[PDB]
């Protein structure tokens, strides 16, 4: 009974809600007894800004507090640890007819640097910055009521605020990134340098016309992974030109960890954004070019996706493939080759299933035509979840299949082509 | 309080917030208003104002004490050097006297000894926590109740609380 | 108090008792450790001198070395030497006392931008809502409540963090057998408000007077005791000075003279003839230093004290700086410690020893040859290994 | 899909603008902290700032630096160097209504000002510059458990809470 997460390999910093305090009272601030009538004050005037964070970690060598703090900075942009001049004060005027009692804490906001890898979390910090406070009231306990005999709780924190998940995607540190100054025509080509020793790494880059690329390497291979600077391009500017406001907060786009996998990128880019792109650890001293070509055909319908080139397909009988699957509403596409050779009448039965996600895919078939590339939409609304319809494919033709994730039911996506005849 | 059931050895012990001691209620001052007019009394607990007042056993001198608490429980003499106001504020009737009196509120920490399942010593120590005022409408020569002005022993104006820690050797 | 322990040169710098700060204003950083409120260690070489003088500007003997504490396996040998001197110090009750005033000299910080010591301006928050429009029901706090601009902090590379600093030990300058104590503000060093105080201090060398062992120990207490002069801003006139010894071996009268701080802080038998039970030689800078030093106690006492918009950190220490009187300062000399410690020191013209004998230099190493009981095996006794450096003297 | 369209119907050279009062920026929202008040308390959250200046967000370009925009935006707008000297401080009022709980959180707000260099009828170049303004907080009543939209919480681009400004000067070297 544990819920997916999504999220592709790397670091992430997620902000777990406000109004979390200790247990224990070690974060009460002090009660206030208000007689009938009168009003309760509670203030804290910031006379001296020093404040307390709290830190906790699942390793101290890697994710220290220096390492957690520099991750805040480059998620939410956070500057003050230690001090801060915000004040905050609680007025509750009791009512004329019963005393009240007010109960003041100090609150943190729960800050969770995770190390996500294989949808599992292997690495885990947690930083609760000095927030504004907690109040609450409650009607006066009348004396003496009967005192009850208790053992101090466990170490924790208690949130009192409202439910809050903000997950926000951070640059790795240990990875270098590099940055394309000039922006991106229609067409380039990106030679990776010799400095990166097959070490994985981020190109930093912005484009020139608003419009879908399609981005891959030398023969797909390794599949890349695309994420965007969010709030990148609503400051500085220089036309034609990557203005970085070292914004090292990243949205996760599209893309494949597997470094084994053949796949190639189909995403839209926007002129005033700057996107990341990370390549990671190949293990082959292989000189590799990040190729960039802006869609003008109809592979714009495989908007945004990563596109699995499938090679084993060349047998019938049972095949099924297991990739990182995607956040629900988003996307993932596969392109495959029916065996046998082509000659326009020769057809096999293919049947398309997933085995726990549900998704609707869209079927297209690649032909060459008078324009050349293009794709004839043959199949829509296909539900894939244990899906018992088959069709009838040519032998040696190319498909491609765009699954849209409905529900996610677990990490991975299994899908599956069963070739009968 | 005799015989908890609890085993032997020593306990810290948080009693609650809201502790006000015997005699002190009006050493602070009090405010008279009258006439539709609003008082506002309060403080800022900074300094020797919030310096916590300790009391000691052979077995449990002021360190032990002070070390203890603050292993257990919040940790005071970092807090008590950033200041922290309070206020209350209250509105005499029309054509009417009233007077209102503010006295500090205490934590109140023990530091006890159980032997066979019965307390034998107990130390305790008051931290200066806020403060909380008492009034009253009154008309010219009316006697007032001896227990709004004094206070005999020292009692929590809240509930009690009882939150127990075994000290390790 | 006891001296922090867990410091090493690799330990990771925290904001709280591990900084790297800057050199006074100029574009030179240094890093540096708390081991005791408001003291600091710095284990490198002091910024403030070139490693690498000229050699006519080179003393007679001493030694330079401009390649000396650079690495860091030589600054953590030094930081923990300081370490265990200062807590050699505060194991007695003399030298506990001694950095307990250190710690709670803090020189006398200035008032309000404006200029004032008396009251901050208030300011009003808050509100209740409402019927009744509750808009001047509100809390009051003083404005500023810290407005007292303190001279002694060390300031963070970036300018944006400030930490309260009264002595700072720093390595040798040029000469690596020099010793020093140096100001940090000359006006506020003379005004009586205090200023912070540096020292350069060697741990590693000592030389050989008369059968024992120069301990190391007594020359930091010597730095440090000419501290208080700089922390109290009473240091005299530069011009103040006493003949220290006529110099018979010239063809002419000439008198060697000495300030009347190293005089009166070296201790021996040479300042009995200047201090007697009736004063024979006087000054203004007596009288005056005492007529400032009843200034900025007048100043709290009326001012400072009846003030609660201050925290206890700034005007307690003021009240424990006060407690004292000038006299105690003045009387304060090396003969109490070396009688409190046990210690053999020079007793005859103890700072002109450069001219009566030629010293040679034996290093002194932690904790096998100098532990927290000082030398091992005594002052007399001491296994001690003449140091390489005796061949680098300067000969003039 | 949405696009900003850098052209502006003005003549060719080197502009200060003040885009107005009221920016709010990315991912900022909530590291100032928050105040939870519950059942009829009324939560008052605030800012006074005794110390001289916050400092100002630059996002310079290589025709504007920094000594090119501080010195023109003090010579034609506010004097924003000394001007922070001076004190400033603002609060927030709100109530708990009865058996609910309440989120408040606070952020700064700015003044935007631009350097932009306009050749023909198109802005070729832009300079930020962020000035410190005053506060403003974003609440919501909110029950156990309940979920809440993500945009109350982060907010992905720089915005102006208010009306957005241009108002413009032509620098001229003089
Ligand atoms: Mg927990
Ligand atoms: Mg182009
Ligand atoms: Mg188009
Ligand atoms: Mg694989
Ligand atoms: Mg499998
Ligand atoms: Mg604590
Ligand atoms: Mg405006």
């Amino acid at each position: 009974t544990q819920r997916v997460l999504p999220y592709s390999n790397g670091l992430y910093v997620i902000n777990k809600g406000d109004g979390y305090i200790r247990t224990n009272d070690k974060d009460l601030i002090g009660t206030l007894l208000i007689e009938a009538g009168s009003s309760g004050s509670i203030i804290q005037p910031r006379l001296r800004n020093t404040t307390r964070p709290l830190f906790t970690t699942s390793n101290d060598t890697k994710f220290s507090q220096q390492y957690t703090e520099e991750r805040l900075k480059d998620a939410f942009n956070v500057q003050l640890f230690n001090t801060s001049t915000s004040l905050f004060k609680f007025v509750e005027e009791a009512p004329s007819d019963k005393n009240i009692c007010i109960k003041a804490y100090n609150t943190y906001e729960k800050y969770e640097l995770i190390d996500y890898q294989n949808g599992s979390i292997v690495n885990k910090a947690e930083y609760y910055l000095p927030s504004l406070g907690y109040c609450e009231v409650t009607n006066a306990p009348s004396p003496e009521s009967e005192v009850v005999k208790m053992q101090v709780a466990e170490d924790g924190f208690i949130q009192n605020g409202p439910e809050e998940e903000i997950v926000v995607g951070v640059i790795d540190p240990s990875e270098n990134i590099q940055e394309i100054n000039t922006a991106i025509s229609d067409n380039y080509t990106y030679n990776i340098p010799g400095i990166v020793n097959n070490n994985p790494f981020y190109i930093l880059f912005t484009v020139n016309t608003t419009g879908i690329y399609k981005i891959n390497a030398q023969n797909n291979l390794p599949s890349l992974k695309i994420y965007e600077a969010i709030g990148s391009g609503n400051r500085n500017f220089q036309s034609g030109n990557l203005c970085d406001d070292d914004i090292k907060a990243i949205n996760y786009i599209t893309g494949f960890d597997s470094p084994n996998a053949k796949s190639y990128l189909v995403v839209l880019l926007n002129k005033d954004k700057n996107y990341y792109i990370r390549v990671p650890q190949t293990s082959s001293n292989i000189e590799n070019q990040i190729q960039f070509k802006r869609e003008e055909g109809d592979l714009r319908n495989l908007m945004n996706s990563s596109v699995n080139i499938i090679d084993n397909l060349n047998s019938t009988g049972a095949h099924y493939y297991t990739r990182q699957s995607p956040d629900v509403h988003d996307y993932i596409s596969y392109e495959f080759t029916i065996p046998g050779n082509f000659n326009n009448k020769d057809t096999s039965n293919i049947r398309l299933y997933t085995s726990y996600n549900q998704g609707i895919g869209t079927l297209f078939r690649v032909t060459e035509t008078d324009a050349g590339y293009n794709l004839i939409n043959i199949q829509q609304n296909l539900h894939l979840l244990n899906n018992t319809n088959s069709i009838r494919l040519l032998n040696g033709a190319i498909y491609i299949l765009k699954v849209e994730v409905t529900e996610l039911n677990n990490y991975n996506i299994r899908l599956h082509i069963d070739i009968t005849n | 309080s005799d015989t908890i059931d609890l085993a032997d050895g020593n306990y810290v012990v948080r009693r609650g917030d809201g502790w006000i001691l015997s005699r002190q209620n009006q050493i602070l001052g009090g405010s008279v208003i009258s006439n539709g007019s609003t008082g506002i009394v309060g403080d800022l607990r900074v300094n020797d104002n919030a310096i916590p007042y300790y009391y000691p056993t052979p077995s449990f001198n002021e360190e032990y004490i002070k070390n203890n608490i603050q292993t257990v429980f919040t940790n005071f003499t970092e807090a008590n050097q950033i200041p922290i106001g309070f206020e209350f504020s209250k509105t005499a009737p029309s054509n009417k006297n009233l007077y209102m009196y503010l006295q500090y509120t205490y934590i109140r920490y023990e530091i006890i000894k159980v032997l066979q399942h019965e307390i034998i010593e107990r130390a305790v120590l008051y931290v200066p926590s806020l403060g909380y005022v008492k009034s009253i409408e009154f008309n010219p020569g009316e006697k007032i109740n001896k227990d709004f002005y004094f206070l005999t022993n020292d009692k929590c104006i809240l509930n009690e609380q009882f939150l127990y820690k075994k000290i390790l050797e | 108090m006891n001296i922090n322990d867990n410091l090493s040169i690799n330990s990771p710098v925290d904001n709280k008792n591990v900084v790297v700060v800057r050199a006074r204003k100029t574009d030179t950083v240094f890093k540096a450790f708390k081991v005791a409120p408001n003291i600091w260690v710095a284990p490198e070489r002091y910024y403030g001198e070139s490693l690498s003088i000229d050699e006519e500007y080179k003393v007679d003997g001493g030694i330079y070395d401009s390649n000396f504490l650079s690495q860091d396996s030589e600054k953590d040998k030094f930081l923990q030497a300081i370490i265990t001197l200062l807590k050699r110090i505060n194991s007695t009750n003399a030298g506990e006392k001694l950095l307990s005033l250190i710690s709670t000299a803090i020189p006398f910080p200035y008032g309000y931008i404006g200029g004032g010591y008396y009251a901050p301006n208030m300011i009003t928050f808050g509100s209740a809502p409402k019927k009744k429009l509750n808009s001047l029901i509100s809390s009051t706090i003083p404005f500023p409540y810290a407005g007292y601009r303190e001279t002694n902090y060390l300031s963070s590379e970036d300018n944006k963090s400030f930490y309260a600093s009264n002595i700072v030990i720093f390595g040798p300058g040029a000469n690596i057998v020099e010793n020093n104590t140096v100001f940090y503000k000359k006006e506020d060093a003379e005004n009586g408000m205090g200023t912070m105080t540096e020292i350069w201090f060697q741990p590693f060398l000592t030389y050989k007077y008369d059968e024992f062992y120069i301990d190391p120990a007594i020359e930091l207490i010597k730095c440090l005791i000419k501290s208080l002069y700089f922390l109290y801003g009473i240091k005299p006139s530069d011009d103040l000075v006493i003949p220290y010894r006529l110099r018979s071996e010239l063809e002419n009268i000439e008198y060697s003279q000495l300030n009347i701080v190293d005089l009166l802080v070296s201790g021996g038998i040479d300042p009995k003839f200047i201090n007697t039970d009736p004063y024979w030689f006087t000054d203004n800078y007596f009288s005056n230093a005492k007529k400032v030093f009843e200034d900025h106690r007048n100043i709290y006492e009326t001012e400072i004290e009846g003030n609660n918009a201050i925290g206890n950190d700034i005007k307690l220490r003021l009240k424990q700086k006060f407690r004292i009187n000038i006299n105690d300062i003045w009387e304060l000399n090396l003969n109490y410690f070396s009688k409190e410690f046990s210690i053999m020191m020079p007793d005859r013209f103890n700072n002109a020893l450069k001219h009566f004998y030629r010293k040679q230099y034996y290093k002194i190493d932690y904790p096998e040859n100098y532990s927290i009981n000082g030398f091992v095996n005594g002052q007399i006794n001491a296994q001690l290994s003449l140091s390489d450096r005796n061949q680098d003297i300067i000969n003039k």
